[PDB]
């Protein structure tokens, strides 16, 4: 079980790890967060709570260094850094420990919400979406826009999600018009998943990623994105039915989570109720169907 | 944007535009059948696509041949429709390529969209307005062309006939709405009122009949009258 070592929480902010959170006031004895899992990538992010404005926070994956969190008061926000004097860091962490001045990650032994939410993520596949290589953890915010937003404007602090454009050239083969766009089986299977994506396990892992960024920071690209890749399986014929099996259960366990009070903004009318009722998969997507109409009957 | 009465003089400017009208591409007459059913047999259509600056109307005929063993034909009458158009802006010379293509049913957007991505500069616009093109078909040489086609063909005509010689393009659209609001509202009041003279004639290389600039004004009022009457004949006014 790993930790996340604070430095200090000079400022007050609602601290989330994963889909827990907990509240720091301004200068609490506080030094961080202990007993997370290892085995799946995690996400710290922040809220301050003199500014609702800017939810931001790191993904990161314990395996691969130490990370604790620093608050900088020149860029005013809570840092992710990576010690590299590992008995520094273990001599910190054991201090913290021994005074109780750390939270513990609250995973009910029952529950497997967080696994379901991040199955196929990755933290390399996270890289290369957020692009800071001098960095093992990956910085997201609120206002953080997407490749394909800057093609409709500084390309460092971009979220480079694989573009799905349906009205494209990518998308519509020559002299299959009409079939290419009332079923997208050839933009699925050969030019996203066998051209692009490679497998499908990297294909939900991005659609779980965008997710997971729309829910946390209220990020707009990412719940395009998100919206995008189920529209794509949606509207085509031939889904594999491994796929389609998974991504009921993927698409159940996000829809479970969401804050009900979010579903206004970050779920789309006409992605939902085309996927559910209309499309090909209209009865394939039993456990999401389900759950949908008993948690946002409203929406559809 | 969409077109409407606010932008409607931008059809006269000089850019190239085409509107495309889907309307009379796929055409059914409804029967019953020996088994006391409903069935449909399909009838011989027409893509309208016109010019409102010069008055060139490409009238690509849609023979029946086309739907033959197909499924869900009002669906695929729109992707018929723009893989047409399409064919038809890839056959003309570049400086002959339309700017805009602005279609009358908000439905054949995508159609057109998506058979249009190699044209990136051409925009494909919807309108507000009700325009009356589906009457088209009410033009009597029209309708006998497209009823005796025996295969696919493209038939070209002007149809403002010679009135640019006289009128402004503004006028000549004005006209040929009038004209076809009326024939839609009315078509046996409207085919009255065009051939109620048999001395006046057509030119065997137009689509209307040769009025003098007197007649076309009296003609226009006939047609307002119809088109006023009609209204009320309908809301009891
Ligand atoms: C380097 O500064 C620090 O504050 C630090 N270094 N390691 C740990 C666990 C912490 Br907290």
């Amino acid at each position: 079980m790993n930790t996340v070592p604070f430095t200090s929480a000079p400022i007050e902010v609602t601290i989330g790890i994963d889909q827990y959170s907990f509240n720091v006031k301004e200068n609490q004895p506080f030094h961080g967060i202990k007993d997370i899992p290892i085995g799946h990538v995690h996400v710290i992010h922040f809220q301050h709570a003199d500014n609702s404005s800017m939810r931001y926070g790191y993904w990161f994956d314990c395996r691969m260094g130490n990370f604790y969190i620093q608050y900088d008061p020149k860029d005013g926000l809570y840092k992710m850094m990576e010690e590299r004097d590992g008995a520094k860091f273990e001599n910190i962490v054991h201090n913290f420990k021994e005074r109780q001045m750390m939270v513990s990650y609250p995973k009910i032994d029952e529950d497997d919400t967080w696994y379901n939410l991040t199955e196929f993520v990755q933290m390399d596949k996270i890289r290369k979406i957020v692009r800071k290589d001098e960095n093992q953890f990956s910085y997201v915010d609120s206002s953080m826009t997407t490749v394909q937003e800057n093609e409709l404007s500084d390309p460092a602090h971009s979220l480079n999600y694989t573009v799905i454009n349906f009205k494209s050239r990518e998308a519509i083969r020559p002299g299959h018009e009409m079939e290419d766009f009332l079923d997208k089986s050839y933009y699925l299977n050969t030019v996203m998943l066998q051209g692009i994506f490679k497998n499908s396990s990297n294909y939900f892992g991005e659609l779980q990623f965008a997710f997971l960024n729309a829910m946390f920071f209220g990020n707009y690209g990412s719940s395009l994105q998100w919206h995008a890749m189920i529209e794509l399986i949606c509207s085509s014929a031939t889904v594999p039915k491994h796929m389609l099996d998974k991504l009921d259960e993927i698409l159940y366990y996000q829809i479970k989570t969401l804050p009900e009070q979010y579903s206004d903004i970050l779920l789309n009318e006409r992605v939902w109720n085309i996927c559910l009722y209309s499309s090909f998969q209209k009865n394939s997507l039993h456990n999401t169907e389900k759950i949908m109409e008993n948690k946002y009957p409203e929406l559809l | 944007g969409a077109m409407n009465s606010s932008n409607y003089a931008e059809l006269f400017n000089n850019d190239i535009k085409l509107f495309v009208d889907d309307t009379n591409v796929y055409r059914v007459t409804v029967h019953k059948t020996f088994e006391g059913n409903v069935a449909t047999k399909a009838i011989n259509g027409c893509i309208f696509t016109l010019n409102p600056k010069t008055g060139h109307l490409f009238l690509k005929i849609i023979h029946t041949s086309v739907w033959a063993g197909q499924k869900r034909l009002s669906q695929l009458a729109k992707w018929k429709t723009a893989e047409e158009v399409s064919a038809l802006v890839r056959s003309l010379p570049k400086e002959e390529q339309p700017k805009q293509i602005i279609v009358t049913r908000k439905a054949m957007l995508d159609p057109l969209e998506v058979h249009m991505l190699d044209f990136p500069n051409i925009a494909i616009r919807p309108t507000e307005l009700r325009l009356p093109f589906s009457a088209a078909m009410s033009i009597d040489k029209l309708s006998d062309v497209v009823m005796k086609a025996t295969e696919p063909q493209m038939v070209l005509f002007n149809i403002y006939d010679d009135w640019l010689d006289r009128i402004s393009s503004y006028t000549a659209f004005s006209r040929l709405t009038l004209l076809l609001r009326a024939l839609k509202t009315n078509e046996e009041s409207a085919k009255m009122i065009l051939l109620s003279d048999p001395t006046i004639t057509i030119k065997s290389y137009h689509l209307w009949p040769s009025f003098t600039d007197e007649q076309w004004i009296t003609i226009e009022s006939q047609m307002r009258d119809l088109i006023l009457t009609e209204y009320g004949r309908k809301y009891n006014v």
